[PDB]
C-alpha cells in the first residue's frame, strides 16, 4: 500500500570507517570477541585513527 | 501483563525509535519481517509489554510515530527494522512545523492533535493494564517539542493515573544546532513540569563525549549515538520484560526517585561501555560495573554530578549476580563519598536485579540519577532565553501564530522557580 | 510532496537559470530532452511517460535573452508557455518595468504561476532571481513580488538578487534602480540573499585560478549555492533544513532579513589532488572573507545568525567540533544577545560536477548563508551613490516621464535610510 | 594477597619496565599472548601481587605506563610481551618534557597528573590490600624526573601509610648523555627524600662496567642493561610471589635497612654473573655466591663500597639451599673485614631465602646495601650543580616555566645536607 | 602527532630546500610524482587517496628560481600555492625585503602558514632557511620571522642561515645585510645554526676529493645535516632527541644561540672501502676543524655544549667510550662551568644516499651541532667589514631611500657589538 519512497536513497552513507570497517556499535553493545585477523590493528593502535607511530 | 505505549515526535524522536525498536527486537528474537525465531523460551513470556501479537506470528509494536513532515517516516520506511511498524500508526503532516514551537503547538498543531490522539486512544483501549506512556522527543526543535509537549498535556488529562516516561534531548551548552534553541526549550520545560511525571535528560554533547573517552571512537554518527540512548531505554523496562531476584517496575522508580512532584528531571547512565581495544582486558564483575556507573564521564547529561548532591539514585542491574555485590558496592558509594549525597535522606540508592542480561553481555546495569546538579543545565538555557527575549529577537515569529508575551514571561517564571528549589535543597 | 517554485526575472535571471537547471538535470539524471533513463518532485513536474518539466518560468521583456533558450540544447525541457517574452525591454528603468510595460505582462505572469501553484501539491516557498540594476529585474520583480504577497500570503519567498559592487558596475542608473527596488524587497520578500558580481570575480580569480572569468563561470557556482540550499529536500541526511526552517532561523526581525552567502570549496582540477579536504578545512574556508560572495567585509559588522549546509561525507561529530573552533576565534564576532548563532544541516549527496565545467569533484562541501550587520555597508554605499546623483536631478526625467513622480524618490530614500538606522540599532551592544 | 602497583615513567622507565615484565611473567608462566602455560602449581598461588585477573583466563599487569611523548608508548607496545598491558593504562600527553624538569613537574605535567592519578586510583581500590607502590624512572631526563616525582608527591599524600620503592638511574660521573643532568638530578632527589621511602640507586655506566669485564659481552645495548636491572627488581619481591624458608616482604627490607628516615638510599647487586664461556668453571655453592655479591665490581651503582662503611646490608637468596650457609658466610663476611662495617650497629646484614629460584639459575641472590659511600654519587652531582648554577647557565628554560631560583638553592641545601648526614657515620 | 613546517626564504633557501626534499622523498620512499608505492607524518601530509604533499613553503620575491621548481621534476610533489613568488626581487637590499616590497607578500606568506599550522595536530618547530647575503633572504626573512614570533608564541624557531665567508663572497653589500639580519635573527630565532660556504668548499675538496664543486654539491651534504637532526622524530632509536630537547640542552643563555655544525663520515665512494668506520673513529673526525661546516677554528674558542646525533649501527656502549676519549683530549677545550657537555642521540636508520651524489653509503654517521665561543670570530669579521664600509657611507643611499633611516644602522651595529661583548663575557673563566 505504501507509495514511492521520497528523498532518494544515498549509497554508502555514512561511510564504513577506515581502520576496520565499522558501520554499527553492535560489537561494543554485544561484547563479541575480537577476531584474530583484526586483533593486530588494536595491538598497534589505541584509537580508531589508523597506524600512528 | 502491564503495558507501555510508545509515542515519538520530530527528527530526533523518530531516529531514536528506529534504533530503539531495533535494539528491543533482537533481544526478543523477532526478525524485521516480524516472525519470531528466537532460541530462548524466556523471550516470549513478556512480549505484550512492547508488541501486539498478530495473525501468522507477526509482532507489531505499540509505536505511534508522529511528525509534521514525511521525511522522518521515509527513513523509517526504508531503514533497517522499519517494516515492523503498523502502517496505520504513521500519523503524518505535510506543512512541517519549520523549527517553530508556536507552529507545532498552537496554530498548525491543532489540525493533527485530534488525529494523533485517535491513534493513541485505539492502542490504549486494546491493552488491558497500562503501566504508563513513554515518549521520546526533542526540546530545542519545534516539530517534536511543540507538538509533543501539547500531546503530553492532553494525554495526562485523559489518563491521569498512568505514569509518563519522557526521553527528551536537551540543548547542548558547548555547541548548538538550531538558532531558536533556547526559545523552544524553555517553553517545553515550562510544560514538562506540569504534565510529565518523570524525565530522563539527554544531550548530544555528552553522547559525543562518551563515545570518545569511553569508547575510543573518533567518527560517531547519530546512529552510533542513538544506540547508547536505546540501551538506556531498554534498561528501564528490563524488569517488565524479564524476571529477576528483586523486581522494580516503572512506578516503583517513581516513588523512589521523586521526593516532590516537580523534581522529576534525572540523568542516565549505561555501565558496560568498553572500547574494542580494551575489551579483553577488563573483567565483568559487580565492583567494576559500579565503578563505571558513578563516573561523571559515564553520565549522558551536561551536568557534572560532582557539582551537585545526589538527591536519590536508582540502579537497574541485569545479569546473574550476587545480591551482596549489588548491595555492598552501592553501600560503599554511600560511605566513601557521602558529601555528594543528601544527608537528610537515608540510603539514596535504589537497586534492582534482573536475571536476564542483554544479548551477548554477561552483565549490565542502567543508572538513573535524581541529582540537583541538573540545575546547571536549566540555568544555562534560562540564561540564553533571557538574553534573547529582552531584545525581543526571533519573537515576531512566535507571536505570528497566536502567542503573546504573557506565557513567555510565565515560562521564564516557572524556569526560575524550578531551578530555585534545586539550589534550596543543595544547601 | 514538497515543492518550490522558481521565477526567473531579468537578464541575470535567465542566465542564472540556464546554469541553475543545468545543475539540476545532472543531479536527477534527466537528459536535456526531459527523459530520465522519486525525488525530482521538488523541482521537476512529471508529465506523460518519461517527461519531466521544470517548475519555473522565464519572465523578461527583452526577447533576445529568452529565444536562445528556446533554440538551444534545452528546447524539449521547458514548457513553451513558461518562457514569457515581451515586445521591448524596460531599458534599466524602474518606471517602465513597474508602470508602463510591466503591467501589460505581469497578468500573464500570474496566469502561469497559478498554473504552477495548482499543479503543486505541497508548497513551501518561492525562489526569485533578479538583478536590481536593470528595470526588468528591478521594476517587474517589484511588481511581481508585491502582487504575490497579495495573491499567496504567508508563504516563503527566497530572494536571490544581485547588487552593484562598490568598485564595479556595468550601468549608470544602477544607484537609482537599486534604491527603488529596496522599497519592495524590504516589505515583501521574506529572505533575501545578496549577490555581488565582483566578489565572485575575486572568488573565481584566486580559488579557481581563472584569469578571465565570464558570466557563464559566475552563474555556474551561483547554481551551486542554490542547489546546496535546497539539497535537503531532494536527498536524505543527518540534519535536514527545510525552507521554513531556513526562514525562522536567520530572520530575527521582519525587516532585518538580508543574508550573506558563502560556498567554501572552490578548487581547480589540479589543486584538488593536493588539498586534503576535511570538514575542519572547509568550515574555516567558508568564514574567510575571500570566500564571501558579496563585496563586504564581515569583520566590521557582527554575525547574527548563521546556517551551515553540508553536502557529502560529513560525519556529525567533527562538524560539531568545527563550529566550536569558529566560535573561539576573536575575528568571527557575534552579536551579544545571540549566544546560539549557528544552524547546521548535513546532506549525504556529494555535489555534482558539470562536464566541461571549472569546479572539481569534491566529497565535502558547505554553503553558509549568514545574517550580519556588515550588510549595512552594502546599503549605505548605494545610499551615497543615489544621494549624490539625485542632488542635481540626474536621470529623473526618464523615470518621471514614464508614469512616476518625484515623490517616489523621497519615499524610497526614506525607506532605505531606515534600514541603515535599523542595522546600527540592532547590532548595538547593550 | 599483598599486591604492588607498578608505575613506569619516561623513556627510561618505560624501556626498563617493559624488560621488567618479561622476567617476572616468565617465572609466573605467562605467555606473550597473555594466557597461562606454566607447568608449576606454585606460580598461580601468588599471582595477584603483580597481575589482575581478566576474562577468559587472561592476566594483565597492574602497571600504569606514564610519559609525555607518544613515541615510547608505541615502541613498548610493539615489542615482545608488549601486548599484555591495557590500552587504558597507557597514559600519555603530546608535547613532551624534553629533558626539562620544570616542564615535567610544573607546566606540562599538570595537564596529565590528573589523568595518571585517575588510573593509579583505579588500580588501587580495585585490589584487596596494598603492600605499596613501585616506580621506575630516571633522574637525568625531565619526563621521568619532573613529572615522575610529581606523581610520587601526589601519591604519598593520598596514600600515606603505603610503601614506596623507587628504582632510579642516576647521572654518570664519567660521561653525560644529556647536558642538564645535575639540574634535573638535584631537583629530583630533593623531592625524593621526603616523599619516597626507598630508592634503589642505579647507574648506567656501572652497568656497562658490569657487562664488560664480568659478563664479557663486548657490544652491550640497552636490552642488556635493562635485563640486569629487571633481575634485581624480580629479586626484591621474590619472597612475595613465591614461598620461602625465611620470609621477607618489601616492608621487611624497610625496617631492617633504614636506620634514620633520611638515610634511605640504597644500591643494588646481582650475584650469579659469569661470562658465557666460563660457566663450567663456576660451582654453584653458597660461598661462591657471596664472594661475587660483596665484590666491588658486581655492584650496580657508581659508588665504590670500599670507600665507606656499610650501615646496613641485605641478601635475598633464592633457591633450594641450607640456611646455615645463609648464616656463616654472612657472619664471616663481617668478621673477615670488620673495618668495612659499622661498629655501632651489630649484625649489619639481613638474610632471606625464597625456595623458588629464577628461570635458568638454581642459585641466585639480590643484594641491597646501605653504604655511606653512596655520598660519592650524590656529591659528584652536587659539584656539577654548583658549577652551572653559579653562572646561571641553562637556567632560563627552568625559570621560564614559573620556577624561581629560590627552590634551586633549596634543593642545593638538601643535597649538601644529605651528604652531611652520610659523612658523620663513617668516622 | 609530531610535525614540523619548513619555510625557505630567499634564493639560497630554494636550492637548499630543493636538495632537502629530494633527500626527504628518497628517505621515506616517496616517488617524485607524490605517491608511495606512518613515519612520513613529520614532513609529509597524507592527502586523499595515497598522495603526500611537503609541509613546506618556497617563497622568494624573484620569480625565476621558484618557477624552476614549478617546471622541474617535482612539479607534482608540491602544492602549487606553496610555491609563492613575487613581481620583483629585493635585489641585495635589506631595505626592500623588509620595508618596501616585502610587505606585499608577507601577508600571503602568513596565510599559508596558518593553513599548514591548522592541518598539523602537533607542531614542534619552524625550520627557517635563508642566507643573509641577499635582500630576500634577509629582509623578507626578518619580516616573516618577526611575524611568526607574535602569531606562534613560545614555539621553537630553528634558524638555518648562511653567513658570508671571510674570503669568498659573491656580493659587495653582504656586510650590510649581515649586520641588519643579526639584529633580527638574534631576538626571534630560539636556536640558530650557522653555515658557511667556504668551509663546505674545503669539505668537498679534502674529504670528498672533488676538485670543482658547485652549489648542487654543497646543498646535498647540507641536506644530510638537515635529515640527521630531524632523524629522531621519524625513526626510532635508543636515545631520542626532539626539537624541543635540541634547544634546552645546547643554549646556556637566550642571547647566545648561534651554533656550529659538523658531519663525520664524509667519505667518497672509492675511499669508503679502505676506511674503517667505527664510532670511535668518526667521533674523532667530527671534532676536527676540517669537518666543521662553518669556517672557524674551534681551538681558539671553548666549547660550551655539544649535541652529537648518531644514525645507523651504533650501540650505546661505544658512544660513551668515544665521548670519554674526546673529553680527555687536551686540544678540545670545554668551558669550566659546564662539566656535563654532551647530548647524545642514536637513531637506528642509516643515512640514505642520493643517486649522483658524491657521498658514499656508510653504516654510521655523526652530526655534531655545538654552541661555542669560536663563533665570536664570525661576528667580529663581519663587523670589521661593516665598520670599514659604513665609515664614509658607502652603499647607503640605496638603503636610506627605500624606507630605512640612517640612525638604525648604528642600532644594529650596537646590537652586534653587544653580541661581541657577550661571547667574550661567557667564555671568561670564573
Ligand atoms: N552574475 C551575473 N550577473 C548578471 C548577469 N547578467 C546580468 N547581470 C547583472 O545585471 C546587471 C544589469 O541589469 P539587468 O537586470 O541584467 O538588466 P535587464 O535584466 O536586461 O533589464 P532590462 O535592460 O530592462 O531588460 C549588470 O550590472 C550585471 O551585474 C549574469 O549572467 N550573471
Ligand atoms: N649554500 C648555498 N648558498 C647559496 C646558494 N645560492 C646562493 N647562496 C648564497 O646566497 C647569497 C646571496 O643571496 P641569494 O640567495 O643568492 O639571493 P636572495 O637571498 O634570494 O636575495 P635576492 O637575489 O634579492 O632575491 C650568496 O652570498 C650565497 O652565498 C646555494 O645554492 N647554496
Ligand atoms: N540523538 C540524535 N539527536 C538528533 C538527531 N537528529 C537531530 N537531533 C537533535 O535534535 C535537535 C534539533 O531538534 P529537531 O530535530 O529540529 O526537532 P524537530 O523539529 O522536532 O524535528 C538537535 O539538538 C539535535 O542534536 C539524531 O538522529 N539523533
Ligand atoms: N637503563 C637504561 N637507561 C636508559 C635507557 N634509555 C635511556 N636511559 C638513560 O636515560 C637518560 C636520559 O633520560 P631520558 O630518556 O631523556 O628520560 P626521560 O626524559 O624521562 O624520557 C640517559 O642518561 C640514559 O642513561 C634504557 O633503555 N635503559
Ligand atoms: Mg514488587
Ligand atoms: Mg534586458
Ligand atoms: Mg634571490
Amino acid at each position: 500500500d505504501w507509495g514511492p519512497r521520497t528523498k532518494r536513497s544515498v549509497p554508502d552513507m555514512p561511510k564504513p570507517n577506515a581502520f576496520d570497517g565499522r558501520t554499527d556499535l553492535y560489537a561494543h553493545m554485544q561484547y563479541r570477541p575480537l577476531s584474530n585477523g583484526e586483533q593486530g590493528k588494536y595491538a598497534k593502535a589505541f584509537d580508531d585513527r589508523g597506524t600512528r607511530g | 501483563m502491564r503495558e507501555i505505549v510508545h509515542i515519538q515526535g520530530g527528527q530526533c524522536g523518530n531516529q531514536i525509535g528506529a534504533k530503539f525498536w531495533e535494539v528491543v527486537s533482537d533481544e526478543h528474537g523477532i526478525d524485521p519481517t516480524g516472525t519470531y525465531h528466537g532460541d530462548s523460551d524466556l523471550q516470549l513470556e513478556r512480549i505484550n509489554v512492547y508488541f501486539n501479537e498478530a495473525t501468522g506470528g507477526r509482532y507489531v509494536p505499540r509505536a505511534i510515530l508522529m511528525d509534521l513532515e514525511p521525511g522522518t517516516m521515509d527513513s523509517v520506511r526504508s531503514g533497517p527494522y522499519g517494516q515492523i511498524f503498523r502502517p496505520d500508526n504513521f500519523v503524518f503532516g505535510q506543512t512541517g512545523a519549520g523549527n517553530n514551537w508556536a507552529k507545532g503547538h498552537y496554530t498548525e498543531g491543532a489540525e493533527l492533535i485530534d488525529s494523533v490522539l485517535d491513534v493513541v486512544r485505539k492502542e490504549a483501549e486494546s491493552c488491558d493494564c497500562l503501566q504508563g506512556f513513554q515518549v521520546c522527543h526533542s526540546l530545542g526543535g519545534g516539530t517534536g517539542s511543540g507538538m509533543g509537549t501539547l500531546l503530553i498535556s492532553k494525554i495526562r488529562e485523559e489518563y491521569p493515573d498512568r505514569m509518563m516516561l519522557t526521553f527528551s534531548v536537551v540543548p547542548s551548552p558547548k555547541v548548538s544546532d538550531t538558532v531558536v534553541e533556547p526559545y523552544n526549550a524553555t517553553l517545553s520545560v515550562h510544560q514538562l513540569v506540569e504534565n510529565a511525571d518523570e524525565c530522563m535528560v539527554l544531550d548530544n554533547e555528552a553522547l559525543y563525549d562518551i563515545c570518545f573517552r569511553t569508547l575510543k571512537l573518533t567518527t560517531p554518527t547519530f546512529g552510533d549515538l542513538n544506540h547508547l540512548i536505546s540501551a538506556v531505554m531498554s534498561g528501564i523496562t528490563c524488569c517488565l520484560r524479564f524476571p529477576g531476584q528483586l523486581n522494580a517496575d516503572l512506578r516503583k522508580l517513581a516513588v523512589n526517585l521523586i521526593p516532590f512532584p516537580r523534581l522529576h528531571f534525572f540523568m542516565v547512565g549505561f555501565t558496560p561501555l568498553t572500547s574494542r581495544g580494551s575489551q579483553q582486558y577488563r573483567a565483568l564483575t559487580v565492583p567494576e560495573l559500579t565503578q563505571q556507573m558513578w563516573d561523571a564521564k559515564n553520565m549522558m547529561c551536561a551536568a557534572d554530578p560532582r557539582h551537585g548532591r545526589y538527591l536519590t539514585a536508582s540502579a537497574l542491574f541485569r545479569g546473574r549476580m550476587s545480591t551482596k555485590e549489588v548491595d555492598e558496592q552501592m553501600l560503599n558509594v554511600q560511605n566513601k563519598n557521602s558529601s555528594y549525597f543528601v544527608e537528610w535522606i537515608p540510603n539514596n540508592v535504589k537497586s534492582s536485579v534482573c536475571d536476564i542480561p542483554p544479548k551477548g553481555l554477561k552483565m549490565s546495569a542502567t543508572f538513573i540519577g535524581n541529582s540537583t546538579a541538573i540545575q546547571e543545565m536549566f540555568k544555562r538555557v534560562s540564561e540564553q532565553f533571557t538574553a534573547m527575549f529582552r531584545r525581543k529577537a526571533f519573537l515576531h515569529w512566535y507571536t505570528g501564530e497566536g502567542m503573546d508575551e504573557m506565557e513567555f514571561t510565565e515560562a521564564e517564571s516557572n524556569m526560575n522557580d524550578l531551578v530555585s528549589e534545586y539550589q534550596q535543597y543543595q544547601d | 510532496m514538497r515543492e518550490v517554485i522558481s521565477i526567473h526575472i531579468g537578464q541575470a535571471g535567465i542566465q542564472v537559470g540556464n546554469a541553475c537547471w543545468e545543475l539540476y538535470c545532472l543531479e536527477h539524471g534527466i537528459q536535456p530532452d526531459g527523459q530520465m533513463p522519486d525525488a525530482f518532485n521538488t523541482f521537476f513536474s512529471e508529465t506523460g511517460a518519461g517527461k519531466h518539466v521544470p517548475r519555473c518560468i522565464f519572465l523578461d521583456l527583452e526577447p533576445t535573452v529568452v529565444d536562445e533558450v528556446r533554440t538551444g540544447t534545452y528546447r524539449q525541457l521547458f514548457h513553451p508557455e513558461q518562457l514569457i517574452s515581451g515586445k521591448e525591454d524596460a531599458a534599466n528603468n524602474f518606471a517602465r518595468g513597474h508602470y508602463t510595460i510591466g503591467k501589460e505582462i505581469v497578468d500573464l505572469a500570474l496566469d502561469r504561476i497559478r498554473k504552477l501553484a495548482d499543479n503543486c501539491t505541497g508548497l513551501q516557498g518561492f525562489l526569485v532571481f533578479n538583478a536590481v540594476g536593470g528595470g526588468t529585474g528591478s521594476g517587474l520583480g517589484s511588481l511581481l513580488l508585491e502582487r504575490l504577497s497579495v495573491d499567496y500570503g504567508k508563504k516563503s519567498k527566497l530572494g536571490f538578487t544581485v547588487y552593484p559592487s562598490p568598485q564595479v558596475s556595468t550601468a549608470v542608473v544602477e544607484p537609482y534602480n537599486s534604491v527603488l527596488s529596496t522599497h519592495s524587497l524590504l516589505e515583501h520578500t521574506d529572505v533575501a540573499v545578496m549577490l555581488d558580481n565582483e566578489a565572485i570575480y575575486d572568488i573565481c580569480r584566486r580559488s579557481l585560478d581563472i584569469e578571465r572569468p565570464t558570466y557563464t563561470n559566475l552563474n555556474r557556482l551561483i547554481a551551486q549555492v542554490i542547489s546546496s540550499l535546497t539539497a535537503s529536500l531532494r536527498f536524505d541526511g543527518a540534519l535536514n533544513v527545510d525552507i521554513t526552517e531556513f526562514q525562522t532561523n536567520l530572520v530575527p526581525y521582519p525587516r532585518i532579513h538580508f543574508m550573506l552567502s558563502s560556498y567554501a570549496p572552490i578548487i581547480s582540477a589540479e589543486k584538488a589532488y593536493h588539498e586534503q579536504l576535511s570538514v575542519a578545512e572547509i568550515t574555516n574556508a567558508a568564514f574567510e572573507p575571500a570566500s564571501m560572495m558579496v563585496k563586504c567585509d564581515p569583520r566590521h559588522g557582527k554575525y547574527m545568525a548563521c546556517c551551515l549546509m553540508y553536502r557529502g561525507d560529513v560525519v556529525p561529530k567533527d562538524v560539531n567540533a568545527s563550529v566550536a573552533t569558529i566560535k573561539t576565534k576573536r575575528t568571527i564576532q557575534f552579536v551579544d544577545w545571540c549566544p546560539t548563532g549557528f544552524k547546521c544541516g548535513i546532506n549525504y549527496q556529494p555535489p555534482t560536477v558539470v562536464p566541461g565545467g571549472d569546479l572539481a569533484k569534491v566529497q565535502r562541501a558547505v554553503c553558509m548563508i549568514s545574517n550580519s550587520t556588515a550588510i549595512g555597508e552594502i546599503f549605505s554605499r548605494l545610499d551615497h551613490k543615489f544621494d549624490l546623483m539625485y542632488a542635481k536631478r540626474a536621470f529623473v526625467h526618464w523615470y518621471v516621464g514614464e508614469g512616476m513622480e518625484e515623490g517616489e524618490f523621497s519615499e524610497a530614500r526614506e525607506d532605505l535610510a531606515a534600514l541603515e538606522k535599523d542595522f546600527e540599532e540592532v547590532g548595538a551592544e547593550s
